[PDB]
């Protein structure tokens, strides 16, 4: 929910750095991720209403134990708002924040073999919107450029036309480049729209408008802060600050 | 420390309260006319430029 | 044995995935509302002569007042509904229309996206399979009214099955001469012009008499829900702009005559009644895209 | 030698391992609660011939005002709740809700989501095995009360014997003619017509004469830990319900006559003690669902 | 061949065709809420020491305050619910109550005496028919759970027919031991215990092999609209109290074990549609009989 | 409307004798009674409804041109509130009033040779309420004691022993009897508040109903209609 409602390339990048890796990874049994069901939506059918689950749902699946799998759990808590099941990582790699498995070396983790178009299939790119698309790309370009992959990274944009049109523009070592970037990666937030509390047919679909429903109740909780009227309660080490720079950037 | 006492037993008639409801009646004339002066103006101005 | 399909039921391709929310179903209604106010601006314009109503609805819809320089193409809402035409057809057409578009076009008016309202009668006929025995041609043709010319030359009388499937509701028959015609294991009735059938009943029998060839013409309705505003008339010509337009012309994708075609051929696929949902709201785009184009052609 | 089981008790398919934490279990909980308050409104709206107490219950169970044209279902805490039934059934249902969906609807009333303040009495009799000689003949038919039909065609008696698992309390026996029943090697007892028998005291042989065949009705008592609100009659219309709906209709799944049979079967199988945990939440969750549905109906 | 038909199914008697209206439903309706409020008010009573509550309620209900050297009989509308009951039952019964008299006692509480607010799930097992060959014998017993024991005493494995109707919605078949089950014009699928049917799936065809007697044991569940207050425990002790005071004894009717075996005879019988709307308001008459007379017994 | 408002048989009796045989017969062609069909009820099911028609609907159906058809649609009218289609009957039978059909033998009709039995069962008797029963047996004691065959009448009374518990408690000739009647006839009055516009699920009940609703509407407004058109006659 929280990471959901980021909507600027600084504002996602900030919440990664104080986010650990342990709030992407589940600790829910789910289910298998590739299966044919059938669901109940008595809003609208009678009869069950056929769906296929996938791993950017927003309720946890079972993962593969291996590095893909922890990746791909990173991404689909950025994109979808909950991960997959991965136990017994370790303290170790649990404590580190998000953008240093995404960024740094000194974790421990290798992730150079990775390939960038068998991640977006399990991912099932084709039914991600265009918000969802760019966060993951951001994701890619983060791994590329730990690894030294930049060459890659950009052949793989090449092949797939319409994600090198929305492909967010920003080098991962430097800070002037994210202030700068204007694009709008926010999934949930306050709607314009007239917003219903009303089903959705798909499993995606309708866990996505449970966010939205969510944050607007998380919006007018006691738990949102508000900048505008406490901006003096807050602690000055994590206050705004036009200034802001992550380390090493 | 100072919390004065509210009563409202007089404005109660059993459970129905005169003056709430004969104020929440007034809405309904209210739509009434904010409806009718909209179309009154559309119809006499019509479309409008600046 | 040899085995009779109609060609428009094969291999439906698997339509689009993206706008299919609350904020993008209202985007729809409101480009199908604005869109036309934007035709009949040009009713008003004609009795007032002034183009100041056309004007007012073109501003509203495009964001812009309209020049005399540039031609007319609607502006943002026109890319977005274009767009979003695409994603429907197929899986592969990129989804490249941002969510904050929409949600902002879609807070021009006010309306609720709902596709649920009312219903709407489809009156393709759906022949999943022709179950003929040797020495007897079947051949199907067409869609709204399907004709089945059968000859045997065979020694005896020929059975020939007839599966209608499961999800129409009524399907006619009527023979160029007189036929016997019954459900599976049931005894068979005297020879009649025309018959009645409900496809959930089961596969039908038609006794095939050895010597001049018999045709059966078939006509099915089917009820499909769909928005109260939606326009069969505009549904349908939108369909042959957008194809004309090339806003279909996508790899690995299946074309058809009419929407009619398109909706029941997804409908009558394996789990079709996903694809149903998303082939409506595409069909509201289409009745939007066929006003706005007719007002302002490029 | 021929051996014969009950039906019910073959091959439990295996109960769905998600929605089982104290989170989940208050979601259930505060769902029974919200739909016992809305069967409650639609009785008072016809006595006061108002629609205030229904539209007033209504919104807090599907947090939206009821508005015509628009059918009601519940919202989404009835597509919750019925997604999360079948989960429970079957571990290949699909597990789609969302853990802040659940949080969400389990904050909406107070309640404990304790399962095991109190008990209940489920009357399936377990037969695990009837095994029988050559030259005899078994036949056991029922679930609430299983009649086990023998017919010996040897030259002399024949001994049956009989397996009621470890699980059930007490079992009664009561035959169509006085019988001999004891345990394993105990000496046999006079011809009586009904015998109390502990299922733990161990396989029981029973003396088949040869002759007219001998009918023996079996009756038993299970003990099961049970929350507070546990109704059996709102769970057994339920499970009913659940059924004609097709919430249960999953592959690779048995289907069940009541919901006494679908708990023992559950009981029997191994890791019993685990999977009769799961049965009780979804018992719950069948007793909501009977009350929500009956408070808004569908032609 | 030979049929066998479930006993409670045959000959369901003709039902009355009076006090159905709107008026005569508010009544039946007026007679349970009051007849509750007299169990509940006994029973505040006995807590309270003080017969005050009891007097109350006796007064709504009987028009007259109790009295010690009067039978306590329930007056005027214990009279009136009890002649309706004997209408409901039959075609031939008097009904003789005055429409004056049962709008009066529609006055004494505001209820609407809607029939299709909720429902009600009916346990008994339909078996229309149960089509055997030669050399084999088929028993049918019981209605609430139905076995069927089926001997072949031919040469080889024998097919047997099974109609469970059109009305009820799902049935549960259990064997002793497993057994073969398909539809018309299917393949046979591997032996097993349990089987899960649709009545409206046609007949069902099972395999009978040569050998001991196969039991299969049925289940069905039927949905039928009821009035929220409808309460099946005490229709089923107003349906045997009913009984054994005489109300049902009437020339050229039938009898059955429950209300259950009731309802679903009806619902079956040709025409039996206009029938079922009639069972409801007699079992809710009933459930207000059951009542009523264990607070004032005669 | 007017004959199913009278609630005493002194209005009853009353409203005999002002009202003509013309309005007991209907000139609407009809349909032919005793028709099992299907109807349209989808206020409670999706399919449709099976029912029966018969000749004590509100609707009027064809008639027989015999002496027999010609007492149904007169009872029909009493019970039901439309008559029956009998045409060409005559001018002068017309404008006699129904009490001088059913009591005076200056009418020219004979009926004596009617059998009460079958016409009850013509017009299902056993579908009738203590209402419509009551109102029947009150045309037959008319056209028994005219006949001189007040025997019959007591004699088919005693064969229908829950016919016999309602029967009206006049003396057809004795003005007494009229006066102290105490019988309550009334199909159709100012509805109970609690009544509703739901349609019903049988035939006879749903045009009864319609009846109810309607009557408030009527009693207003008949009475200057019926003077529009009376007035300079």
């Amino acid at each position: 929910m929280d990471v959901l409602s980021k909507g600027s390339l600084k504002e996602l990048l900030a919440h990664l750095e104080k986010t650990p890796l342990e709030e992407a990874i589940s600790y829910r049994i789910g289910t298998v991720p590739y299966q044919n069901v059938l669901i109940s939506r008595n809003e609208y059918y009678n009869q069950l209403y056929p769906d296929t689950t996938s791993l950017i749902d927003g309720v946890s699946r079972e993962g593969q134990r291996n590095v893909n799998g922890l990746i791909m759990s990173i991404i689909s808590y950025v994109v979808s708002g909950s991960g997959h099941y991965i136990p017994n990582i370790g303290f170790m790699l649990l404590r580190r924040s998000i953008l240093d498995i995404l960024t740094k070396h000194d974790t421990g983790l290798v992730t150079n073999n990775l390939n960038y178009g068998i991640i977006a299939r399990n991912l099932t790119v084709s039914k991600m919107n265009c918000e969802q698309r760019k966060r993951m790309l951001i994701c890619f370009k983060l791994l590329a450029y730990k690894d030294g992959n930049q060459n890659d990274y950009e052949i793989y944009l090449n092949q797939n036309i319409p994600l090198k049109q929305i492909a967010p523009n920003f080098i991962p070592g430097d800070m002037r480049t994210v202030i700068h970037n204007q694009d709008q990666l926010a999934i949930v937030g306050i709607p314009a729209y007239r917003l219903t509390q009303s089903t959705e047919l798909s499993i995606r679909d309708d866990n996505a408008k449970s966010y939205k429903l969510g944050y607007v109740d998380w919006y007018n909780s006691n738990s949102f802060l508000r900048e505008r009227s406490e901006f003096n309660l807050i602690r000055l080490k994590d206050r705004d600050t036009k200034y802001g720079k992550l380390n090493g950037w | 420390f100072a919390l004065a006492q509210i009563n409202a037993d007089d404005e109660f008639i059993g459970a129905i309260d005169k003056e709430s409801a004969e104020y929440l009646d007034e809405y309904a004339t209210l739509a009434r006319d904010i409806s009718n002066s909209l179309t009154l103006v559309k119809a006499a101005f019509g479309p409008l430029e600046r | 044995a040899n085995r009779a399909t109609s060609a428009f039921l094969d291999n439906p391709h698997p339509v689009g995935v993206n706008y299919v929310d609350e904020g993008s179903r209202q985007f729809v209604a409101v480009a199908e509302l604005l869109a036309s106010k934007l035709i009949d601006s040009s009713r008003e314009s004609d009795e007032s002569n002034s183009d100041v109503p056309f004007v007012q609805a073109y501003s509203k819809f495009a964001d812009d007042n309209p020049r005399h320089l540039r031609v007319k193409t609607g502006g943002k809402m026109a890319n977005a509904l274009t767009n979003v035409i695409r994603s429907y057809y197929s899986i592969n057409a990129p989804a490249i229309v941002p969510q904050v578009e929409i949600d902002r076009l879609a807070s021009k008016a006010t309306v609720s996206g709902d596709m649920y309202n009312s219903y709407a009668i489809f009156n393709s006929v759906p022949i999943v399979e022709v179950l003929s025995p040797a020495r007897t041609t079947v051949s199907i043709v067409g869609s709204d009214r399907a004709d089945v010319t059968m000859l045997n030359t065979g020694a005896g009388a020929a059975n020939i099955t007839f599966n209608f499937g499961q999800i129409a509701e009524t399907v006619i028959l009527k023979g160029s001469v007189p036929f016997q015609l019954a459900r599976l294991n049931q005894p068979m009735p005297a020879a009649r012009f025309t018959y009645k059938l409900r496809p959930l009943d089961g596969p039908f029998i038609v006794v095939l008499p050895v010597g001049n060839p018999l045709v059966i013409s078939a006509t099915a309705a089917t009820r499909i829900q769909v928005p109260l505003a939606f326009n069969k008339a505009l549904v349908e010509s939108g369909f042959q702009t957008a194809m004309n337009d090339g806003l279909f012309d996508i790899q690995n994708v299946n074309y058809y005559s009419s929407f009619d075609e398109f909706i029941i051929s997804q409908y009558h696929a394996q789990d079709g009644i996903n694809r149903v949902s998303t082939c409506v709201i595409l069909g509201l785009a289409l009745q939007a895209y066929d006003q706005m184009r007719r007002a302002l052609p490029v």
